């Protein structure tokens, strides 16, 4: 049993010796050729035409695909309102209009960009701005209320409000988009390699767009070189083109999207608009809350909708609001679509959350720790959507992170800096979070394994869920190790696909470990129960003993396995019935000292504690933990995207586009599990980790403000009680002009 | 070493195993194109889809690659790598006196917070000077300093301190159609000279808007007036450019409390940037090239007392 | 009437008649000789995933020098006489995994592993010009090296075995 | 869409042929909605080879009781929609989380 | 139900199209090498060499 | 200094460079133009697996003559001008079966499938020398022709609908 | 199982598939692995795609 034990990533020793292969890493055939998608260079206009001839005349050109190529529908999307390829007009730069088949890479490229496109520019929304000004919007608004506004918004002694926004992110996994399609040749089937969380859907898409049915495509993922949600259903944008390719070329044709490509077309994180109000008492006890969030959705709906609802569920985070109000609105531009990415909407609504509470707690002229914590929620409190929260441990984690951090003392040393210092400041600030476990859409929570036990007693499982980094597969092989009681050297996990385990939900959501962990429980239980009378018989026989006996007396050892989420379903109308499985709780606090002369700061201290319960593989865990903050802090401080007022990206690289690197991690960084917490809501007491800890990364954001507020009170003005506004991420430019001096005057 | 010739699709390669061979070439054609890193090139053709059908590579050539010790700094070959430049110049800082490895130090500082190992190792310093970026961090460096550049073409050789003269317009410099730059000298740190180089903690555009500077002054001797001053800057511009108006008005003044605020009133004007200036961050771009200076002022008033 | 173009890689010798300066290194190790250890990441030098170790004889220092490089921009023309080494130059899970590959490894340095290459090309490099290195030149040694899944801490503490 | 796979191969005898045969009879929908692609060993492990001439008798009624436990498991929704297509009740039965793989 | 007809075997058309693949018509990949096996010539004896 | 072989295959032109002498046609069909319709049965001319049309105009007779011919001992130096005609060159599932494939799929002539190309093939060059055969002819057509499955039967009572 | 064991690996590596096969008749119920083996052997031998 290896369960509960430091496992590292089965595949680890591959991937550090370049063994382990990644989609582009497949062999081509001898006959195998390339793509390379056309795209828009406006943000909306009209194709008056499209001139091929240039592309034509290069080297190894073999083909230009257009809407008129496709055999099937040109209808797609999650919510079927997309185009494969673009028809009479543009929503946005990145927009799909074509691709080029060539036979080398450079041919399809070169070809590619010589495909001369004429456009008839059309008014374009850009901004949410943009977007409100021109009621630009997908559907109606959604929101969360409970109690009455007025009558907590009138018992409150204080009443502060304003406009917050947190700037998106681009996923940035080192390995980009990317596809392989093989036309069999043969009723249309085909079979593809792709680096994707979403077989399903890629299956169904590369039907839809081909017309034919679902079970002639055959999807097959080995692994993500990292997926963070950029690939739970964007990957179908490269997908549906190369399977196109396939069927009208009839050679197997693959496509990987170049970094600056990817950034461009594929969309990334919503960034958020947000307009808050907030009733307190003088105590720092929040009465009264209201908040409309604004989201940029992009040229598409996509997941914008549940992601704005998982925002909603989140505006509270660990607060409790007797009289709450807040509302979404997803707003419909001429961007690439924005889609899913780690957080899924909680990241932005956890942060506004934070900005009104900091500013609750400082108005107040009380200590910060002091007012969320007496805001906090108490154990079997319900929620602004009122769940109950059973196993609160926020509070565990909060009294022990400020304990192990030495909070208290640190605090006083942090504050003699500031007086010892005038060009230099520090921050401190701990902050907590819970992450609500589960798809909000009812459906998706269930989950389907396959298992198959060789008459040589090797085991080889497969199940619903991708790799992408996260050790899924480990985690699955670790559980199944323990359910049939054999060593794990004997189970096998080769990958994931369409004809072994179907209609799965994309891999996402951090409940693949719960769910496909249930579904491979089962599925070992089913091979038990057949083994038994085997193991009766002969009780000092060893397992391969008992499974060639179950073969020669014909018993079936190959077997499903399933799962789905139960009691779950919340309703809008009603706002009632448990919209996740449990909740997920950390705590971090975090140190940092900016300079007030460059806008630069550095990350000297932070300290995490994590609630995942008992954890099936705590090296795994923590290693969540941390990337998880790492891509926070990244968020909250780092990563800024820019485009061109006319909507075109203008950092699409990482010469452009910062993401953390070795150095920007906090120079002591310690992440702690909390310790008898058990979860009876899931597999083996274990916890959903992948997501819940990405918003902690917050921590550093507002140590960073802490700092910018001693360093205001120093060379600006004199108001206690001000409060300046200082939106996400927290850039040297933002930091610095915040920093107002004989200078920046 | 011979020289070799290598023919593909649309592009000639030719790798030059002699100066001689290296100036004919470039005599020949003008137009072709030099590579040693093409940590530059390697951009251009494939994000600007530019096509040089004429490329020579000079990395073999002794001379562009000679690091020499004489009594007015240390001279490498334009070819050098920076981590040979980073190299020589950490052994420099290490056994030299403090007052001779000021502007070395500068330079030092640049090549931190630079790329990655992996790009310093082939990035050559020829490269990053004629690349001529607006946000080079080298150049602003290397101007402050008055830094020699020995330029050359068959026939012809000359030695000039690069100066604002340097670079004429965007990408553009002081160098022959059929000129290449065959070695620099970094300068040996004077008595009552003091250096420093600073650079934005950030980039958001392809090659503009990013603050980099190099700042050099000279006093004269056992008083604290001011004998030369040297303000370049780089991301304020479509080039590297230096508040010479500013640093004229400051010769043989005092550095003080004065001297700081009338910089910095001249910096403000002087480097104004529009409110459509391409790039963006004009509030915070201002207040660096201030900023900077005030570090400088201050760095300074210490290495004087 | 063309040069060949000779070099190394792992320790066999490449002889391409035909090179062709456009072709980069990284393309060069993935398509002709089908070594796809080394990734492509972003194609502009910033992320490393492409790294390698060069090595080349200076007529001056005598010595064989050992340095790192990004191969999504090494022209495969400026390679003559230069030996490229990948991560399967040094060592695999069919054979023997060299100390830096299984130290990374064991220590959670490796997630999606798709950076994992790169920077255990980085610390090769570092160890074959010094050895035993500092805690910093460790740190310095992945300057141009990034890694979205594990948030370094668990990479640099691996190697930290390797210093003193 | 059905997908059926058996540890049965083809060999020119026309086994696929009969398989969708049973199971469009089996399944009681159109030959045309299913669907054999291949024989594999990660799909029906330990299989015997296909051999004296059993294999339409043999995987002819593994395939018939994998196609009961599906009708088993759609039966709830072919109630709740009687006049419902075949499709309506796999969606149902998707959406209201019943497994479809057996 | 279409048990007791006549229905032709569901690849006929495809295998008269040549369309049917077949091991061999898998295309090759760009590296996949070829093997022939070495047989002996005599009915029994011993391997002084090869 | 060599000549180029130049031919056609179902209506495409084929310039081939460097033909090497002891390539085989069907080599070459397989191979280099990906048509796997062709099969290899024998290798030694007994089967037809290997059957295919071969076209090619005669100074005598005028006319352009049709013939069948067993591909697998056919060597692509003998074809220069000469126009070939494989399975995939007369119909398609993808487009629209020859009456010829329609024919024999739905009489059962089919079982394994691996000699039906060649069957095809030598019924539609029947086809092209004389659109309406007698049972006779149409038998003799398939001399060449091997089938291990069917028993023949179905394949000419398909055919059959052809003569008179 | 055959390919497994002349490999030394767990059997749960090898995935053998069958689309069809141009005639079997029996003759390819058990002699097919003497190619088999011996193709997998090259491929395993040689790391490259073998047939
Ligand atoms: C990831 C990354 C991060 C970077 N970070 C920084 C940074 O922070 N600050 C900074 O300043 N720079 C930075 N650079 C730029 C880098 O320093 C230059 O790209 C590089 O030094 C150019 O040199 P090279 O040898 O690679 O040149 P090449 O690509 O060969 O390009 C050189 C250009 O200069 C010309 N040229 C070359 N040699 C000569 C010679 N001897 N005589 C005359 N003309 C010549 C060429 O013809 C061409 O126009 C970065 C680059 C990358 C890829
Ligand atoms: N290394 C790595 N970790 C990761 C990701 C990834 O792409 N790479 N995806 C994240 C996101 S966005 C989700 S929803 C969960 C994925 O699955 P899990 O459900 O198994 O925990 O993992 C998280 N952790
Ligand atoms: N067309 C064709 N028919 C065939 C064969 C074949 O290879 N091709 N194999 C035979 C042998 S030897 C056996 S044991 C059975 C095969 O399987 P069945 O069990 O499905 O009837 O088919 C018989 N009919
Ligand atoms: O609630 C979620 O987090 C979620 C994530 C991905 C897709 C659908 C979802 O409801
Ligand atoms: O972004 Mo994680 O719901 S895939
Ligand atoms: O010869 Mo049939 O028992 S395979
Ligand atoms: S691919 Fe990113 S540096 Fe080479
Ligand atoms: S392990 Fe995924 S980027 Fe490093
Ligand atoms: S293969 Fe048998 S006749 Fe050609
Ligand atoms: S159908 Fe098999 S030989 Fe004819």
């Amino acid at each position: 049993d290896t369960v509960g034990r430091p496992l590292p990533h089965l595949a680890a020793a591959m991937q550090a010796s370049g063994e382990a292969v990644y989609c582009d890493d497949i062999p081509r055939y001898e006959n195998e050729l390339f793509l390379r998608l056309v795209t828009s260079t406006r943000a909306h206009a009209k194709i008056k035409s499209i001139d091929v001839s240039e592309a034509q005349k290069v080297p190894g050109f073999v083909c230009f695909l257009s809407a008129d190529d496709i055999p099937g529908s040109n209808e797609t999307g999650l919510f079927n309102d997309e185009t494969v390829f673009a028809k009479d007009t543009v929503t946005c730069v990145g927009h799909i209009i074509g691709a080029v088949v060539a036979d080398t890479p450079e041919h399809a490229e070169r070809a590619a960009h010589v495909v001369k496109v004429t456009y008839e520019d059309l008014p374009a929304i850009i901004t949410i701005e943009d977007a409100i000004k021109n009621n630009s919007f997908y559907g109606s608004e959604l929101k969360i209320e409970k109690g009455d506004l007025k009558k907590g918004f009138s018992e409150a002694d204080n009443v502060v409000s304003g406009e917050l926004y947190i700037g998106g992110q681009d996923h940035f996994y080192l390995e980009t988009h990317c596809t392989i399609a093989i036309p069999k040749g043969e009723e249309g089937e085909m079979e593809l390699f792709v680096s994707t969380q979403n077989a399903m859907k890629t299956q169904s898409f590369v039907a839809k767009m081909l017309g034919v049915p679902v079970n002639r495509i055959l999807v097959r993922v080995k692994r993500m070189g990292g997926g963070f949600g950029g690939k739970e259903t964007r990957s179908t944008l490269v997908s549906v083109a190369v399977a196109l390719a396939a069927y009208k070329t009839g050679h197997p044709v693959r496509c990987m999207l170049d970094r600056n490509e990817d950034m461009l077309i594929t969309g990334g994180r919503h960034p958020f608009l947000a307009r808050y109000k907030v009733g307190f008492m003088k105590t720092g006890t929040i009465v009264a809350l209201e908040v409309d969030h604004y989201s940029n959705a992009g040229n598409s709906r996509d997941l914008s909708h549940s992601i704005m609802e998982r925002a909603l569920f989140h505006m509270d985070n660990c607060y409790k609001i007797p009289n709450i109000r807040g509302t979404g609105r997803l707003c419909k531009t001429n961007l690439s679509s924005n889609t899913a990415f780690r957080g899924f909407g909680g990241p932005q609504a956890l942060f506004i959350a934070e900005n009104w509470m900091s500013e609750v707690a400082v108005t107040c002229g009380l200590p910060a720790e002091e007012v969320r914590w007496k805001n906090m929620y108490k154990e079997g409190d319900l929620t602004h959507f009122n769940q109950r929260l059973e196993g609160f441990s926020v509070p565990r984690c909060w009294d022990e992170c400020l304990k192990s951090s030495q909070y208290y003392a640190r605090k006083s040393e942090v504050d003699k800096f500031n007086k010892e210092n005038c060009w230099k400041k520090r921050g401190l600030c701990i902050i907590p979070t819970k992450f609500g476990i589960s798809f909000t859409v009812p459906f998706l929570n269930q989950a389907g394994a396959l298992i198959h036990v060789y008459t040589d007693g090797s085991v080889l499982v497969s199940h619903g869920g991708t790799e992408m980094g996260q050790g899924l597969h480990t985690k699955m092989v670790q559980v199944a190790s323990k359910a049939l009681k054999i060593p794990i050297s004997k189970i096998y996990i080769s990958e994931t696909s369409t004809n072994t385990v179907p209609n799965s939900s994309p891999t996402a959501a951090s409940v693949s470990t719960d769910i496909y962990g249930q579904a491979v429980y089962e599925a070992c239980q089913t091979i038990l129960k057949r083994l038994e009378p085997f193991k009766k018989k002969n009780p000092d026989g060893s397992w391969e003993d008992w499974v060639m006996a179950a073969y020669q007396d014909r018993v079936s050892l190959s077997t499903t396995g399933f799962y789905r989420t139960p009691n779950l379903g919340y309703s809008f109308e009603t706002n009632s019935g448990n919209a996740f499985h449990y909740f997920t709780y950390g705590v971090a606090c975090s140190e940092v000292e900016i300079d007030c002369l460059t806008g630069d700061h550095k990350n000297l201290r932070t300290d995490i504690v994590m609630d995942v319960g008992s954890s099936l593989n705590p090296a795994i865990d923590i290693g969540q933990v941390e990337g998880a903050f790492v891509q926070g802090l990244g968020l909250f401080t780092l990563e800024e995207l820019h485009y061109s007022p006319e909507g075109s990206l203008h950092t699409r690289g990482p010469s452009t586009y910062k993401i953390p690197a070795f150095g920007s991690i906090p120079t002591e960084f310690r992440v702690s599990l909390l310790r008898d917490c058990p979860n009876k809501k899931a597999i083996y007491a274990s916890k959903a980790v992948g997501e819940p800890p990405l918003f902690l990364g917050a921590s550093v954001f507002f140590a960073i403000k802490d700092a910018i507020r001693a360093a205001r009170a120093q060379h600006t003005n004199n108001n206690t009680k001000e409060l300046f506004r200082l939106d996400s991420p927290a850039t040297p430019e933002k930091i610095r002009n915040a920093c107002v001096d004989k200078f920046t005057t | 070493p011979k020289q070799l010739r290598f023919e593909g699709e649309r592009v000639t390669w030719i790798q030059a195993s002699t100066l001689k061979e290296l100036l004919d070439l470039k005599a020949q054609h003008p137009e072709a194109k030099l590579v040693v890193g093409n940590t530059e090139i390697g951009i251009e053709m494939k994000f600007k889809n530019q096509l040089f059908p004429m490329i020579i590579c000079p990395a073999w050539i002794p001379e562009l690659n000679a690091v020499e010790h004489g009594p007015e700094g240390i001279s490498f070959g334009a070819a050098c790598a920076l981590s040979s430049v980073e190299k020589t110049l950490l052994e420099a800082v290490a056994k030299l006196p403090t007052q001779k490895t000021e502007v070395f130090r500068g330079v030092l500082e640049q090549l931190r917070w630079f790329a990655g190992k992996q790009v310093k190792s082939v990035a050559s310093l020829g490269g990053n000077i004629i690349t001529a970026s607006p946000i080079s961090d080298l150049n602003p460096v290397f101007m402050a300093s008055g830094t020699k550049l020995t330029i050359v073409s068959r026939g012809t050789r000359r030695t000039v301190p690069m100066d604002h003269t340097f670079f004429p317009s965007y990408r553009k410099t002081l160098l022959g159609p059929e000129e290449i730059l065959l070695s620099i000298e970094i300068p040996y740190s004077r008595e009552d000279e003091f250096f420093s180089a600073f650079k934005q903690a950030s980039r958001r555009e392809d090659d503009i808007a990013k603050v980099t500077c190099g700042m050099r002054v000279l006093f004269q001797p056992g008083s604290m007036q001011v004998k030369e001053l040297a303000l370049c800057y780089g991301g304020m511009a479509d080039r590297t450019i230096s508040a010479l108006k500013t640093t004229q008005k400051q010769l043989s003044k005092f550095w003080n409390e004065k001297l700081l605020q009338d910089v910095c009133a001249g910096l403000a004007e002087e480097l104004s940037l529009s409110p459509d200036a391409p790039g963006g961050m004009i509030e915070f771009r201002r207040t660096l090239t201030l900023s900077f200076f005030f570090k400088f002022y201050l760095t300074v008033l210490k290495k004087l007392g | 009437t063309a040069d060949e173009l000779v070099f190394f890689v792992n320790g066999k010798k490449v002889v391409e008649k035909n090179a062709d300066p456009e072709t980069t290194l990284l393309a060069y190790l993935r398509r002709k000789l089908g070594l796809r250890g080394t990734k492509l990441g972003c194609g502009e030098g910033g992320c490393g995933a492409c790294t390698v170790m060069l090595s080349k004889y200076d007529r001056l220092q005598d010595k064989i020098i050992h340095f790192s490089a990004n191969a999504c921009l090494a022209p495969i023309c400026t390679l003559h006489h230069v030996a490229v080494t990948t991560v399967e130059g040094i060592g695999s899970t069919k054979t023997r995994l060299h100390p830096v590959q299984e130290r990374i490894a064991k220590s959670h340095g490796s997630q999606c592993g798709f950076c994992t290459p790169g920077i255990v090309m980085s610390m090769y490099t570092l160890l074959r010009n010094q050895p035993e290195p500092t805690v910093e030149e460790i740190e310095d040694a992945f300057q141009g090296n990034l890694c979205r899944c594990t948030g370094y801490r668990p990479i640099l503490q691996g190697f930290r075995t390797f210093a003193k």
